[PDB]
Formats: C-alpha cells, structure tokens, sequence
RNA sequence: ACCCACUCCCGACCCGGGGAGGUAGUGACGAAAAAUAACAAUACAGGACUCUUUCGAGGCCCUGUAAUUGGAAUGAGUCCACUUUAAAUCCUUUAACGAGGAUCCAUUGGAGGGCAAGUCUGGUGCCAGCAGCCGCGGUAAUUCCAGCUCCAAUAGCGUAUAUUAAAGUUGCUGCAGUUAAAAAGCUCGUAGUUGGAUCUUGGGAGCGGCCGUCCCCUGCUCGGCGCCGGCCCGAAGCGUUUACUUUGAAAAAA
RNA sequence: GUUUUCGGAACUGAGGCCAUGAUUAAGAGGGACGGCCGGGGGCAUUCGUAUUGCGCCGCUAGAGGUGAAAUUCUUGGACCGGCGCAAGACGGACCAGAGCGAAAGCAUUUGCCAAGAAUGUUUUCAUUAAUCAAGAACGAAAGUCGGAGGUUCGAAGACGAUCAGAUACCGUCGUAGUUCCGACCAUAAACGAUGCCGACCGGCGAUGCGGCGGCGUUAUUCCCAUGACCCGCCGGGCAGCUUCCGGGAAACCAAAGUCUUUGGGUUCCGGGGGGAGUAUGGUUGCAAAGCUGAAACUUAAAGGAAUUGACGGAAGGGCACCACC
C-alpha cells in the first residue's frame, strides 16, 4: 500500500475496488458480457441437436482432422463446433440427434490442435459416448 | 517533510548499527524517543545514551553494542487488544524466546511482555530484536 | 525545501545558546521600547525595526533584553499595522507584477510568477483568518488590491 | 571512522562545521566595539551589518553592507566584545 | 403412499380435526462406521546360527509366495419367531439353512514429464487417435488401438462448470512502476490524506532477599467509631471535551 | 396595612490580591533586509558577417550539379573579381557533461521593466506545513483561422537521374509552410524512459554561485580596498570517478540502497500477448484531432537482462604464390 494513513480505509478499499476491474478473471467474472456471449449462458452442460458432422484441421505442427459436430442449442438456438471424443466415436452419431454437450476443460478456451472449438459431445440420445465405446450401452434405434 | 519523528531516530540508529558505529547522533529528539530508548537500553539492546539540550528540541548521542539487530517504528500507531497483541509478536518479531514489541499503553510506553502483567494494551510504537 | 522553488536552501539565522542577556548592553527593556516606537513612528515595520536595531544599537534579540518581541510591543500600544507585514509585502508584490503584466501580455512567465505570488497571499489570509487577525470577511481581490498599498 | 566523540567535538572540527550542524547550534557573527579617529564615541556595529551605521553627531559613516560581514571603513578599529 | 401414536396447534373441547407434523417409498446431494477373507501343513525363496574357501548339512528361530491341501470362522443373502411400530418396515436379538475358483467373481482412472507406475509384446504409420500444458503419431510409438503387467484412490472413481486455497498473479498484513505492463509534459491548487519539539516529579507508609510488589500526593448539601460552631470519615450532586486501552452490564436459539 | 435582615437569581462601580497572563524560535515554512549571481522572461534599441535579389565596373566561356551524368543558368555576359544598395532569416568561432528556468525553453550590444534561486543574517511572523480528486496557468514541432512579410530552406507538385520498377534515397526548380502579429490546437523517445517532500548510510579530486579564512605574485600604484591567480573550509546546485554500504533478473544505481529484519508522508498509475488506444457514448475543437474508453474474439507465450555461437553491405589486427606484388 502507498498510503499509510490511520483515516485512510475508504482510499485503500475505494482504490482497490477500482484496480480489480484491470483483473482479466475478475473482470469476465462481474460483466454480463462474458455470461451473455457464453454460449451454454453459464451453464455446466447443455442439450443440442447435430445439423452436421465436421471435419476441423489439426494446428499447425501435428495435422491430423478432428472430428466435431455443428450443434444447434435448444435453450439459445446458437450454433457450437463441438468434438467427439475416442477413435471412431463420430460413427455413433446419425444426423439430428439430440446430444448432451460439455465444456473442453479450459473454461471456454480453445484445446490442444483444434481451433475454435471449446466443447465435447458427454452422450448421444440421451446415452453415455463412454459407453457407446466400451460397448456396454447398445444405441436404441 | 519530518512528520514521524520516532520513525528519523530509529531507522538513524538501524543504519549506524548496520554501518558498525559505536554511538550516534539522532539530530531532533522526542520525549517518546527518549522513553523507547529507555526500554532498548533496560534490555541491554543499546548502550546508557545521552540527551544534548539546545533551546529547540534536543539531540541524543546513543552508544551502540552489536546487540541491535534491527529497531523499527510502525506507522501508523495501529491500536492493539491485548487479544491481537499475539498476532503483532506472531508477524513483527524474529521468535518467541526474544524481540520486543513497543506499544503506548495508558500505564506508560513499553514491552509487550510488561502489557501482558500490568494487562494494559495500547498503540503500537515499534519494536526491536 | 522551498514552498514554489526546487530550492532546498539552508540559509537559516541561528540564535546562540544563552538566552541570558550579554553584559555591556546598558539600554534598559523600557529605552528599547521607547526606540522600537521611535523606529514605527518613522514608519519602519517589525523586520526592518528589528535590522536597524541590532546594526546601530547592539540589541541582538527584544525579545531576550526585555520579555516581548517587536510586533508585541507594537500591538500593546496600537503601533502596529492592521494587517500583517508579511501578507502586506506579498500584496504590494502581487500589485507590482500585475502594474507590469497590464501592457506586457507576451510575458508568460510573469503571469506564472504572479499565480505563485496569488497563492502564497491566499496561503497566508487561510492562516490568519483560523487566528482571526483578519476578519472572516476579508478576501484578498486583485481588482480590490490597489487601494491596499 | 567508526568510532568518533560525538558528544565531544574537538574545537577545530566545531568551528570547522556549519553553524546549523554543530553539536549545539552557535552563530559565526559578533558584535565590535567600532570606533572612528575624528569622533570621541565607540558605536556597537554588528559584523554582518546589512544597514550603513551612521556617527551620531556626524564624523564619518563607519560601515557599508556587502554580501557577509559589512566593510568597516579605512581609519576605524574594532574590538570584538563578549559575554 | 400410511398415520394423528409422537411434536405441537385449533375448537364449545380430558373425547373431534390437522398433507402442520410424524412414518414408510424413491434417493451414490452429502456425512459416519465398515465385508470382499483369516489360520496351519507342505513344497520354494530371503534373513538370524554351529560350520564350509565355494558347494552343501540342520532347522530348533523367523518372514514371504503357489487354483497345493486341510478343517475352523462369520455375514451378504434365504428365513420361522420376538422386538420395533398407530399398523408395519429397517436396525438390534435369535431357531434353521447359508462359502474354496470362498464364480457369494471391485471398480474407476492411469503408467513420456509435471505425477505414483513398463523404454514389454501385437496393430497403425503426421492416418486413426491421444494430449488440462509441454508434447506423442510419417516403419526399432515408454504417449494412439489392444494383450499381459504395474500404479493410485477404493465401494467408490472419472468428467464439465461456478467457487476457495495455491494468488505476495489485487498485495491492509504484502506486489509492482530506469530497461519486462507501468510516473500525469510541467507546475499551481480546493476538499481528501499526513503533519515538528514542548506543559510532573520526587519521595512519605509497609514487607522479601542494593533490586523487587502495594496505599497516598482536586473541592463544596445529607449523617456514624467519636468530641467541648467545627475537626477525622460515610452517601449524594458539579467537575476540558473525544479517540484509545481494561473492566462491567446487555446481547434468540441452531 | 407594610418594608426589612434573611435565603436566592440578574445589571453594574472601585480597590487590593494573582510571581498577575505570550514555551521555544525547528539543519520546517513564509516575509523583510544585504551584496552578489545567471544563454531566466518581457519591451525596446543596437550590431555582425553570410545568403538572395538589384545596379554599376572588369575580363572571359563556361558555370551549376553528381559515384557518373542530366534538368537548370549562359556571348541578351552566367559563374568569377570589385564597389554599393535593398529585404528577410539567423546569431558562427568564444560555447563547456558550464549557467538559468516548473517544464516546454533560453546566446550580438545597450537601456528600461518587474521576477528569481543560492549564500549572508544574534531581522520578523510563529506551524503558517507536505502531497494532492475539482479547478487552473504555461506547454517544442507540426497543423488550423484572419492579417503583415516573403531571404533561405522546403511537405505536395513539375521535372532530371538510378532502377527491373523508384510515385524513394541523389540532383534542379518549387506551393503550403518556415518568419512576425492576434486567435486556436494541448500533443513528442514532452526522456533521467526514474512523481514530490523528509531522514539516514562511503571515499575522492574537480567545476558553478555565495560566504568565510590563509603564505605569496600581479593591476588600479601612493598605501588601502577591491578585482585576477594561489591554498583551504562551509552551504546550495549541474555533474564525474571510485568502493563487497546495500540493492537488483541482470545491465547497472550513493540511489533504483536503508524491503520477508517487509509500516516516514502523499499523489498518479500497471496486472500475460494480441483485439486496441479500436468500436461506442460523452466532452473540448472551425478543422485536424485531443481527453475519458470497452467487449466479443484470438493466443502459449510476447517480453527483459545477460552468456555462447553463427552472421554483418561495421571497426582493427594477422596469415597464405590453392592470395597479391
């Protein structure tokens, strides 16, 4: 602190409150516009509909093609590039289907080789892509 | 301009003992000066001082020892419970087993360890290990 | 460090020890009073009373051959001015700069000297008002100051 | 030096420093007993005058200011007095 | 879903009523305890000892592993009865059954580094994919897809997101500002914030072995330890004003 | 039927009594005083070459210009040489790690005008102070508006070269502008990339201002006292060297130290790189623009200092008939 008055509370607090705002995580956290732009609006998960499967082009060192599906959200109507999980986990997903879509881990931040993409599919018609790939669930069709 | 007078004299008396003088000049003087000195020199941290009297305020010329490993003031004089007077020795000393904190109580200017038996808190001054 | 300088003089006048008046001194605390009214009936103030004194008549300090100091002694009587000659001399100061800065508008730095000229003055009336040697109602005007010598 | 007698200033150190920073604060100004040859009486003139001391019952005018101590004029002696 | 039996409430009311409330059902939100084997005889191996250069001998002593074998175990479950309770349930108690692949079968994630644990084998060949980050993948892949193996937590373990610590990366404690981000071009200037020194000390009373712990260093209307109008003292009321510190009152439980 | 003492409260006259009442004068600050000091500022006055233009006189064919040329000027006499005249810029050398100023800034002479730090002070006031949201003054250059002037230089433009191109570097012209006056504008790597005030902690020799002291030499010579040197000290300033004070990531810093042994006061301000000083709203401006100022989104780095290497169309040294002489 740089100023070390006894009847200086309400400069230090009023000072402080100021100097949080040029904090990136505190800034995100107290605007609406980084929970209004959110595309699942602050929500964990969120229910969308696959209107394509995509291919993405890996980054620049490594170059392989990642496999993401164009989902339409039911609760916003906005559009997510979401990734598929495990070898040969787009091969349970028939266009139009209503699929359980999470966050990448990063809180909205793009991952590893994929750009521009924040989100992976958890389950496809409300059964688990984990089980659908050890084979345990057997998809209802 | 000098507002803390306490604050010249101790951090005078720190830089010549770090420097390894044997006395020191500490060129205006206070009577809460004058009184912390005297809780140094009761636990031997300084050597027996001496107030100069000009018609302004005094000058004081402190014999050192290499007892003094750092006196110091706080400021602002910060008001202590005798519950939060831990907190203060927890954070402001080196140890336990030495180091005084200086705080004006009501009874008189002194260790912390006299505002413990006497049951007295007050502003805290300074303190000296 | 100076209040509108950079300057950190130490040309500071540095009175001896001993109080006590010295020996050959043979005027009496009431001769010097009758000198310090002599000084201010000539119209000299406590500065310029104090100077002429300790030059020609070998009274160091008023205030330590009798009890009081110059403007004391002054005031007792009614000798004194009615405002301060420390706040006059910056008013008289400020009246002459601005005589000067009346037909010399290109002297930009004049203009700035007069504003810490004009601060030094307000400085001064704050101080003597919460001592009300001023009225409250006084405030130095620079359209006012003329009449003010 | 490590070790100096703060308290006790050897007088040639003393006089050495500055008036402000000595051990007790002492001026370097004194007070001369000035005495003009065509006139009878001793004037007290301070050394750093700054005004011109004038003969009461006019003989000569004895000193004329300049930057420090004041020129006392050719002809006057002087006795620096002391308590 | 069952019930006013508990808790209380309402009424003219010891008597009626209460989806308030209670009791079950669903319940891996979460919290507590806590099975999934223990013990011996053998093959074996490592470690004490007489002894031997080395081998080897003995096992009186240990310790560990083999779908080796052997009985003794006790509850998951099954289930009469009591207990429980408004009536039941669950729990507790307790007849009888109830275990060798104890198939009455423990998962969840990992095994390049951070980060505990394979430079094993088969497949793929910058593809498929993994990968919080750095990275792995183009023909000896420690990282993908599997097999064996090993590690970690364990009836749980992974994932996404908010949030706390880690963050002394918001800094009052406690950060930084020459060059990494950063000192207004410069100065004046009002609120804001901060502000020099200085105003009581010596001893009286008493104890322990020169030093320690105590009582005292304001004054003027009403009565009790007493006295020939007042002396010593008890109880009111005025007594620079605040912060501060110490004590006291008071401050719902959960 | 009363006015009184008595209690009790207001208005007010004299005396005594109080030891009758004012702490000190900050190595805080203001103000006065003194002799200085400075490219400090303003107004005026004055000078100096030089440049360009003009006139006159002389003699001659080239001159300019460039790495090389060309454009341009030029027998209607250019360039050159001599005397003048006019205008407008600018103040060389002296000129410094020198001074002054809040910063921007400031250099011919002389005068006037107010101003200022520093030193000197046994002068005065006596906490008047430090820093600062609001508000305010000044603020290089460019740029804007209305006048005046237009010497040089020269954004744009016209050419002439170079070049693959060359709307550039080079060259010749050249409008705005550069200059002055009044009004804006308020920004610069406006930099010491270092807020201001205060305290303390090393050494050294310099320099500038003031003061103080000390052998000697020189001038006003006729002593003085003042200048000029000389040798010290003190304060204040711009600096420099040096040191394991200490700090720092280091480079480096007597401050950027006195910081985990963390608290002298206070203002502004930073929070990974981009997006972006952008969009938007307000506000100031005639305009150009300035002040305040996000987000989505994107990203694993961007960056600082130092080391080693390679590299250079940098500097120096060295070798070799696979280099030269």
């Amino acid at each position: 602190g740089k100023c070390r008055g006894l009847r200086t509370a309400r400069k230090l607090r009023s000072h402080r409150r100021d100097q949080k705002w040029h904090d990136k995580q505190y800034k995100k956290a107290h605007l609406g516009t980084a929970l209004k732009a959110n595309p699942f609006g602050g929500a964990s998960h969120a229910k969308g509909i696959v209107l394509e499967k995509v291919g993405v082009e890996a980054k620049q060192p490594n170059s392989a093609i990642r496999k993401c599906v164009r989902v339409q959200l039911i609760k916003n109507g906005k559009k997510i590039t979401a990734f598929v999980p495990n070898d040969g986990c787009l091969n349970f997903i028939e266009e139009n289907d209503e699929v359980l879509v999470a966050g990448f881990g990063r809180k909205g931040h793009a991952v590893g080789d994929i750009p521009g993409v924040r989100f992976k599919v958890v389950k496809v018609a409300n059964v688990s892509l984990l089980a659908l790939y050890k084979g345990k669930k057997e998809r209802p069709r | 301009v000098r507002m803390n007078v306490l604050a010249d004299a101790l951090k005078s008396i720190n830089n010549a003992e770090k420097r390894g003088k044997r006395q020191v000049l500490i060129r205006p003087c206070s009577k809460v000066i004058v009184r912390f000195l005297t809780v140094m020199m009761k636990h031997g941290y300084i050597g027996e001082f001496e107030i100069i009297d000009d018609h302004r305020a005094g000058k004081i010329v402190v014999n050192l020892t290499g007892r003094l490993n750092k006196c110091g003031v706080i400021s602002p004089r910060f008001d202590v419970q005798l519950k939060d007077l831990e907190k203060w020795q927890n954070n402001l000393l080196p140890s336990r087993q030495f180091g005084f904190i200086v705080l004006t109580t009501s009874a008189g200017i002194m260790d912390h360890e006299e505002a413990r038996r006497k049951h007295t808190g007050g502003k805290i001054l300074g303190f000296f290990f | 460090g100076r209040m509108h300088a950079p300057g950190k003089g130490l040309s500071q006048s540095a009175l001896p020890y001993r109080r006590s008046v010295p020996t050959w001194l043979k005027l009496t605390s009431d001769d010097v009073k009758e000198q310090i009214y002599k000084l201010a009936k000539k119209g000299l103030t406590p500065s310029q009373i104090g100077v002429i004194l300790r030059d020609s008549h070998g009274v160091a300090q008023v205030r330590f051959v009798t009890g009081n100091k110059i403007l004391r002694i002054l005031k007792s009587k009614g000798l004194a001015p009615d405002l301060p000659e420390d706040l006059y001399h910056l008013i008289k100061k400020a009246v002459a700069v601005r005589k000067h800065l009346e037909r010399n508008r290109k002297d930009k730095d004049a203009k700035f000297r007069l504003i810490l000229i004009e601060s030094r003055i307000h400085r001064l009336a704050r101080y003597y008002k919460t001592k009300r040697v001023l009225p409250p109602n006084w405030k130095y005007e620079s359209s006012t100051a003329s009449a003010l010598v | 030096p490590l070790a100096k007698d703060l308290l006790h200033p050897s007088p040639e150190e003393e006089k050495r420093k500055h008036k402000k920073k000595r051990l007790v604060q002492s001026p370097n100004s004194y007070f001369m007993d000035v005495k003009c040859p065509g006139c009878y009486k001793i004037t007290t003139v301070f050394s750093h005058a700054q005004t011109v001391v004038l003969c009461v019952g006019c003989s000569t005018v004895l000193c004329q200011p300049t930057g420090g101590k004041a020129r006392l004029t050719e002809g006057c002696s002087f006795r620096r007095k002391q308590h």
